[PDB]
Formats: structure tokens, C-alpha cells, sequence
């Protein structure tokens, strides 16, 4: 899920991975003694299980987080251009792990104002960021334009399975809400599918200032509601 | 056409923002002082004593002003704490 | 996000502003009430 | 009590702003340091019951 | 009367917040005054010492409120310097509040050895 | 589970010795309102004398009775409506209790930061200031790598967290 924002001038990436390790399962179960001795012997050559993941993010990424379902995980290291991840348990053959990562880029390098009209924007979104050796069985890319945006044209380099336009209410979406343009891609490769999704929409200043004016409308009708409940005589 | 939108993308200006994020919490604090002074002086126009039509008049103009400063203030103070819009 | 020492300074300064204006309210009330 | 009641009302309101700030900001030494998560063995069932209330109906809760 | 029920119930409060029933339920012994570096446990004379401390600070509070008009006449018969003598006497009552409260946080410091506000 | 007196000084800083003087000062003008505060003091002080979770119902009446005693002291020593001896005495007796009000904040924040603000899940034993999350590691192994109708028989005091 990505989140374009014209008031903050920022784009905000959030990703939910449900990864399995389809390698060979391990006989005699799992034993922490053989794993820990296998770490202490030498050098961690190339073997099956997953200890660290290297997330290749866009260029300037600011606020990194890595959470599970039950809480957050503190074993993550966000160095420049690279977001390293250690899960809680090492993912052996056949094991599942569902997690969530997220970061925050500025919008000045993913969004571009068109030439014919000032209030028409064109966004090009990276279709896929992840570890270097992954295969994606299902991808649904939800881009979220702001509340008054109207999508004109949609182009994708990879042939998608599905596309739809809905709305979804986030924080202070008093009216209909964000424009959720969601793509459904089926079969993708991390190394191969180098593409960017191109959305051409408009976002006029008539609908750009309707956010503080809508919150002003709720505060104003709340205070006139206070005025009606204080000019009113109830004294038996 | 993906090529027409690609050419139309890479021949374009970048997004020039309206107000940057680093100057915006100062607008949140100054806006909080403004709408808190205007709305704090609005409940005393109905508070003390008056007639009815002048109390309605000054309450509704001062509540319009303090209400719109309140809404723009909580947009900027929304963007300040980490959540956006 | 705010740190923990900075949250300690925030909690203590809300406590000191709280007790200070409580004492000011009690002085102004106790002096100027019948 | 001409001017005094207004000044004592404003002092009372600023007093409750400082009381709410001191009464919220002094609690958060464990959320801000580590994470917002349910603590101490008992409210996991209260949290699972509240999740059951908000996903399902109140008649089903 | 009223003052006798006040003194009985207040002394009951003193004996309960000084933990008499930890010495009644858990049978404790005396060794040699206090237990240093040990928060939870208690000697049996510590209840008596804390009854003296809590009782004398509460007594100095109520002397500092309704005990100043009574001791400016019982202790000094003259009336020409009423404000002077009862002012000085209230100041000394504040000073004994500070001394015995230092004698409370000092004992709590020898009970809990790392307490950053010993007030002395 | 009886409790010793350093929990009484620990949980309430200087309110523990304004708590009896507030009660004794609430007798001397005994309205019908104050019988509630006296009975709620004498009764719940006994119950917090016997148990330890009954300190939680004792905690509000310490604040109410400390707030009536301290506002009686501030009542008769903030009357600023003279003579330098009485003014000096009123400053040297009010400025002491203002100082205890300021010391109460530093105590009440040091005690909260040290003794009552810790997670029950992350266990920082520092086997080095190291954190330990073996409970979420194991419980999230059960959430991820088990069939969703498996039955886990652990001891009872870990029953909710699972
Ligand atoms: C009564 C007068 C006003 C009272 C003010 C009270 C308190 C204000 C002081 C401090 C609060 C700020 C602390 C924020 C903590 C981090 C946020 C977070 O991290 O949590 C957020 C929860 O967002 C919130 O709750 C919003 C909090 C906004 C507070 C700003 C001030 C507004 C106050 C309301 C005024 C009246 C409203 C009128 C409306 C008609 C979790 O976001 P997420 O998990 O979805 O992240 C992913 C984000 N995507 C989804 C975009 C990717
Ligand atoms: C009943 C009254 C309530 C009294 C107070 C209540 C609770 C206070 C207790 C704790 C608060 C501690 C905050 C913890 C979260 C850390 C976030 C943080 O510290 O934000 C700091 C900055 O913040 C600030 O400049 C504060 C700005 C001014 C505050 C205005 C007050 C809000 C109220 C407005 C409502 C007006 C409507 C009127 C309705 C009638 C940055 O953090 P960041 O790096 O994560 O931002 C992410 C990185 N960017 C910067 C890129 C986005
Ligand atoms: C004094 C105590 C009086 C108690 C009165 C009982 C009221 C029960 C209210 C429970 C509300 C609640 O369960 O929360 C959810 C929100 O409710 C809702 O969907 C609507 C919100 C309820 C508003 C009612 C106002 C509450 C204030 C009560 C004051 C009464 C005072 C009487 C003098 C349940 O909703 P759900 O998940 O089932 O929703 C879908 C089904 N339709
Ligand atoms: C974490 O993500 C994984 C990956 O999507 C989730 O695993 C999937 O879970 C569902 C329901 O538990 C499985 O459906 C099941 O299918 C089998 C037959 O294949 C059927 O017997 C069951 O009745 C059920 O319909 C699905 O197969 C499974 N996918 C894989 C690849 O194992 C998992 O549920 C997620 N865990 C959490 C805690 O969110
Ligand atoms: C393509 O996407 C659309 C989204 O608009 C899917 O339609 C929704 O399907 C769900 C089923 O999970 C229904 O509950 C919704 O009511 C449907 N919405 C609409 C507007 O039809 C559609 O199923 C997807 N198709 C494929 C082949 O993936």
C-alpha cells in the first residue's frame, strides 16, 4: 500500500509479506543446539534457512519499521539504501512467516506536474521492492491517491490480472475518502519485473483546500451545536 | 499508451510542495495559539451577558474564524506527528 | 519519535507547571474571597 | 467578582490542560521506550474479547 | 465528645499506615533497629518508630492549623505582640515539619538504599 | 498478603502523613459530608493494611484528605490581604509546602519511570542491556507453524498470552 500526500509532500510505502521457504524440510525436527553449534563452527556459507533479508528500497528512505503480527521486531538494521531484516525464528524448509515493513520517501521524485495544466499530476511508482532472491505468487499493488483526486489514465508495463478503483477512508477522511487504485498481478520475479506504474490524474486546488475546510466544517457545526445547547431554557 | 505517458512523464517538472514539513510544526503551534485565542474568546461572547442577536452575530463570526484556524491547525499538526494528511 | 529522557522532561515539566498554577489559583482564591 | 471569575475560570481550564498532560505523559514511559502492546498476563483476554466485540456484533459479544 | 473520636480514629489510621498488621500476621522478630537494603520485610519496633514519626507530623499539621491561637496565650500571657509570637511559633512549627520529614526520608533512605531525594 | 510501611511511603510521597491530619481536621467541623471520608479512610486503611491490591481503593482518599489538610494550611497562610513579621512567617510556612509539592512531582516521576514502567513481554535481564523476546518468538512460531486447531497444554499462568 502506498500513500500519496500533497499536504505533507511525501509518499509512504507499507508492505505485507507472507513468505514461505519451499526448500527441503528438515528431519528429526528442529534443535536449537545443532543450529547454534552450526553458527559457532564457521562462517555461515550458503545454507537453506533464512536468517537475514536485504530489502532494496528507493534512494532516500527515512522512517523504517519492521513489525510482525504480534508486535514489532527490534532485530533490523536500516543502513543507507539497504534495509536488513532478521526474523524472530529462522525460516527453515516449509515454514511460514508473515511480516510488515514500511518506509517514507519524499514525493518530489515519484510525482511530476504535467505541462498543459498545473493541477494535473503524473506518478510513476516502483512496482516491486523486496529481497533479491524471491518469487511472488500473488501481488496486489494498492496506490492511494488523495481524497479529491480523479484518475484519467492508467498504464502498466507488466500485464496485470486485475485492476479496480475504490475508495478507502484514512485519518481525517470526512468525505468519501482516498482513491484506492488497486492492481492485481499474479506471477512476478524480484529480479525480472523492473517496471513502474504510471498514473495520470488531476487534483485541483478547489479540492486541495477542502481538507482543512471540511475539518473546519465539523468544528464549526460542533460549536454551533454548543450554542444551541446553551441558549436553550430548561428550568422547571 | 504507455510510451506517450512515459514521454509525458519524463518531460515534466517535479512536485514543488506548498509548505515543507520542517517549517510546518511552527505553523501548528502558532495556529494553535491563534485558534485557541479566538475560540477561547468565543465562549465568553455567549458567556457573560448580551442581547440575543448580537450574541448570535459575534458568536457565529468568531466561531467561523476560530473554526477555520482550528481546521488548518489540525491539518498541520496532523502532519507534524508522523501521520500524514 | 520522542525519546525517553525527553519524555521524562515533558512529564516533569507538566508536573511543575501543574503544581505551580494550582498554587497560584489557591493564592488568588484565598486572598480575594469573602 | 467582576473580573476575578473570568480569570479563575481561565486558570481552572489551563489547570485541567496541565493535569491531563501530566496524567497522560507520565504513563507512556513503556509505550515510547519499547512499543504499544498489552502487558501483564490478564488483559490479553480482555483484548481478545474487545476484538471479538468490534469484529462481530454486540449481540454475539 | 468529638476530639476523642477524632484522636482514636486518627491513631487507628496511624497504626494502619505504619503496617501494624504485617507485624501481626507475619511473626517478625527484633535484632541488633531497621532492616537495611531490604524493602519488603520489617522489624517490630519500626512500627512504633513510624507511629512516632507519622503521629508527630500529623500533630504538627493540626498544631499549624488549629493550634496557633491556643499556644500564643497559654505560653505567653501578653497580647501586645500577638502577631509576632504566633508568627514565630508557626515558623518553628514549619521548621519541625521539615526536621521530622527529613527524619522520614532518611529512614526510607536506610530502608531503600538508592533513593535520590533524601531531603537532608 | 500484608504489606510493610515503605510501600505506603513509596506509593504516596508526602500525602501519607497529610492523610491522617486531613481526617483529624475533618472531624473538627463535622458536616454530614465528612462522615463518608472518615469511614472511607478508617475502613479502607484497614483493608489496605491487610491486602496489597486494596491499596488501589485507598489511593483516592489519601489524595482527598491530603487535599483538604493542605488547603487548610494554604487556606490560613496564603491570605495576602501588612506587617513584615507575619508576612515573613507566612512565606516561610507556605514556601515549605510549595517545596513539598514540587518534590512530589520528582518522586512521582522517578517511581513511575523506575518501578512501574516495564513491559511484561520483552524481558531485559541483560545476560549488557540486552532485550529478550523469546515469548513472542515461540508464540509466533505456534501462530505461524501449526495447524490452526492444535491444542497447546502449558501451565496455567501463561494461558492468556498463548
Ligand atoms: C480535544 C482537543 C484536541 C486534543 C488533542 C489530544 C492529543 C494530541 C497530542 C498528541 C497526539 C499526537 C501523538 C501521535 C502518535 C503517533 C501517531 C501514530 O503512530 O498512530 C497512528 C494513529 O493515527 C492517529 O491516531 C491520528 C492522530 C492525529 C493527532 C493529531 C492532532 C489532532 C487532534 C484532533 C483534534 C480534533 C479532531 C476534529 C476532527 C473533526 C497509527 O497510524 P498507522 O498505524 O495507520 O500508520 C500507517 C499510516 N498510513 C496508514 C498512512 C500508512
Ligand atoms: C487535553 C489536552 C492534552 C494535553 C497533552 C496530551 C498528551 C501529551 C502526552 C504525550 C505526547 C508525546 C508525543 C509522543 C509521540 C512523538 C511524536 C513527536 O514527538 O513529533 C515530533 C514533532 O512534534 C511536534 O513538533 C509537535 C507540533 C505541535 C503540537 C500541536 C499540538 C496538537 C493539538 C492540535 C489540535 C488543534 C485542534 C483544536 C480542537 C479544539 C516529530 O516526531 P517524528 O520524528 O516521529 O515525526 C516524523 C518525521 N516528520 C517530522 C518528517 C514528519
Ligand atoms: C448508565 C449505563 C447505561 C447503559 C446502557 C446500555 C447501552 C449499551 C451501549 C453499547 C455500545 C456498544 O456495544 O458498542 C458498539 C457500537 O454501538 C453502536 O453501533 C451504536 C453506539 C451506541 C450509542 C448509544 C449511546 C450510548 C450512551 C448510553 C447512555 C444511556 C443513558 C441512559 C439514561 C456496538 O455496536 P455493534 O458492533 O453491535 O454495531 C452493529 C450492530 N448494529
Ligand atoms: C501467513 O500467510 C500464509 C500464506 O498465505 C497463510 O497460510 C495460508 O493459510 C490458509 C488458512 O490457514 C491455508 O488455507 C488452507 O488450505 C488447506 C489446503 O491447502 C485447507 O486444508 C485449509 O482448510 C485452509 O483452507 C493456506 O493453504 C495457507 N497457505 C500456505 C502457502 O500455507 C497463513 O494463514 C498466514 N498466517 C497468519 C497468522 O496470518
Ligand atoms: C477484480 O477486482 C474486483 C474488484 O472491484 C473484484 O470484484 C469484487 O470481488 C469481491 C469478491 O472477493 C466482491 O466481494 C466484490 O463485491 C467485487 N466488487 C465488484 C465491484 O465487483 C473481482 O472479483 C476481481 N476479479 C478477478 C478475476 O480477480
Amino acid at each position: 500500500d502506498i500513500w500519496l500526500s500533497h499536504w505533507a509532500s511525501t509518499i509512504q510505502f507499507e508492505e505485507y509479506y507472507e513468505l514461505t521457504n519451499k526448500a527441503a524440510k528438515l528431519s528429526k525436527g528442529f534443535s536449537r543446539l545443532e543450529l547454534m553449534k552450526q553458527i559457532q563452527t564457521q562462517n555461515m556459507r550458503q545454507t537453506h534457512f533464512v536468517t537475514v533479508l536485504d530489502m532494496l528500497l528507493p534512494e532516500g528512505a527515512t522512517d523504517h519499521y519492521f513489525t510482525d503480527l504480534v508486535g514489532l521486531v527490534s532485530t533490523s538494521h536500516a543502513e543507507r539504501d539497504h534495509f536488513f531484516i532478521r526474523p524472530r525464528f529462522p525460516i527453515f524448509g516449509g515454514w511460514n512467516y508473515n511480516f510488515t515493513v514500511g518506509w517514507t520517501n519524499k514525493l518530489s521524485d515519484f510525482l511530476h506536474v504535467s505541462s498543459g495544466s498545473d493541477e494535473k499530476f503524473v506518478a510513476s511508482i516502483p512496482i516491486l521492492n523486496g529481497p533479491p532472491d524471491t518469487v511472488y505468487d500473488n501481488v496486489e499493488l494498492s496506490v492511494f491517491l488523495p481524497e479529491g483526486a480523479e484518475i484519467f489514465d492508467i498504464d502498466s508495463p507488466v500485464p496485470f490480472t486485475n485492476v479496480s478503483i475504490e475508495t478507502q477512508k484514512s485519518y481525517f477522511d470526512l468525505n468519501k475518502g482516498h482513491v484506492k487504485l488497486t492492481f492485481s498481478y499474479r506471477n512476478l520475479i524480484s529480479q525480472v519485473a523492473n517496471g513502474q506504474v504510471l498514473i495520470k490524474y488531476d487534483y485541483p486546488k478547489s479540492s486541495f483546500f477542502k481538507k482543512p475546510l471540511s475539518i473546519a466544517c465539523y468544528i464549526f457545526t460542533a460549536l454551533m451545536g454548543v450554542f444551541v445547547l446553551k441558549t436553550l431554557n430548561m428550568n422547571v | 499508451t504507455y510510451e506517450q505517458l512515459y514521454k509525458e512523464f519524463h518531460s515534466s517538472k517535479s512536485f514543488q510542495p506548498f509548505i515543507h514539513l520542517d517549517t510546518q510544526p511552527k505553523f501548528a503551534i502558532c495556529g494553535l495559539i491563534v485558534t485557541l485565542a479566538v475560540l477561547s474568546s468565543a465562549l465568553f461572547a455567549v458567556g457573560s451577558k448580551s442581547s440575543y442577536i448580537k450574541k448570535l452575530f459575534f458568536y457565529t463570526i468568531l466561531s467561523v474564524i476560530g473554526s477555520l484556524f482550528a481546521g488548518l491547525t489540525t491539518v498541520f499538526a496532523s502532519n507534524s506527528f508522523g501521520v500524514y494528511v | 519519535m520522542i525519546s525517553d529522557e525527553q519524555l521524562n522532561s515533558l512529564a516533569i515539566t507538566f508536573g511543575i507547571v501543574m503544581m505551580t498554577l494550582i498554587v497560584i489559583y489557591h493564592a488568588v482564591d484565598s486572598t480575594m474571597s469573602p | 467578582s467582576c473580573v476575578l471569575s473570568v480569570f479563575q475560570t481561565i486558570l481552572k481550564l489551563v489547570i485541567f490542560v496541565a493535569i491531563f498532560g501530566a496524567a497522560i505523559s507520565s504513563r507512556l514511559f513503556a509505550v515510547i521506550k519499547f512499543e504499544s502492546i498489552i502487558h501483564e498476563f490478564d488483559p490479553w483476554f480482555n483484548y481478545r474479547a474487545t476484538k471479538y466485540l468490534v469484529n462481530n456484533s454486540f449481540y454475539k459479544f | 465528645s468529638r476530639i476523642i473520636w477524632a484522636t482514636l480514629s486518627t491513631f487507628f489510621i496511624i497504626c494502619m499506615i505504619s503496617a501494624y498488621m504485617f507485624n501481626q500476621i507475619r511473626n517478625t522478630q527484633l535484632a541488633g533497629y531497621f532492616l537495611p537494603n531490604e524493602f519488603q520485610h520489617q522489624f517490630a519496633i519500626e512500627t512504633q518508630v513510624m507511629v512516632l514519626i507519622y503521629g508527630t507530623l500529623a500533630a504538627l499539621v493540626v498544631v499549624l492549623v488549629k493550634g496557633i491561637q491556643f499556644l500564643r496565650s497559654h505560653l505567653y500571657p501578653e497580647t501586645k505582640k500577638a502577631y509576632f509570637i504566633d508568627a514565630i511559633l508557626a515558623s518553628f512549627c514549619a521548621l519541625f515539619i521539615y526536621v521530622f520529614f527529613a527524619a522520614l526520608t532518611t529512614v526510607f533512605t536506610i530502608k531503600s538504599p538508592a533513593y535520590p531525594f533524601p531531603l537532608l | 498478603q500484608p504489606v510493610s510501611w515503605p510501600a505506603f511511603f513509596f506509593d504516596t510521597h508526602f500525602l501519607i502523613w497529610l492523610f491522617p491530619a486531613g481526617v483529624f481536621l475533618l472531624f473538627l467541623d463535622l458536616k454530614d459530608e465528612h462522615v463518608f471520608v472518615i469511614a472511607y479512610s478508617v475502613l479502607c486503611s484497614y483493608f489496605a493494611g491487610v491486602m496489597v491490591r486494596l491499596m488501589l481503593t485507598l489511593t483516592p482518599v489519601i489524595c482527598v484528605s491530603a487535599a483538604v489538610a493542605l488547603s487548610k494550611i494554604f487556606d490560613i497562610y496564603l491570605d495576602f490581604k501588612i506587617k513584615p513579621a507575619a508576612l515573613l512567617a507566612k512565606l516561610i510556612v507556605s514556601g515549605s509546602f510549595i517545596f513539598y509539592l514540587y518534590l512530589f512531582v520528582f518522586h512521582s516521576t522517578w517511581v513511575t519511570r523506575t518501578a512501574y514502567s516495564s513491559p511484561s513481554v520483552v524481558l531485559p535481564s541483560q545476560t549488557k542491556l540486552a532485550l529478550i523476546d523469546d515469548f513472542r518468538e515461540a508464540y509466533y512460531w505456534l501462530r505461524m507453524n501449526s495447524d490452526e486447531d492444535s491444542k497447546v497444554a502449558a501451565w496455567w499462568d501463561y494461558g492468556y498470552q498463548i
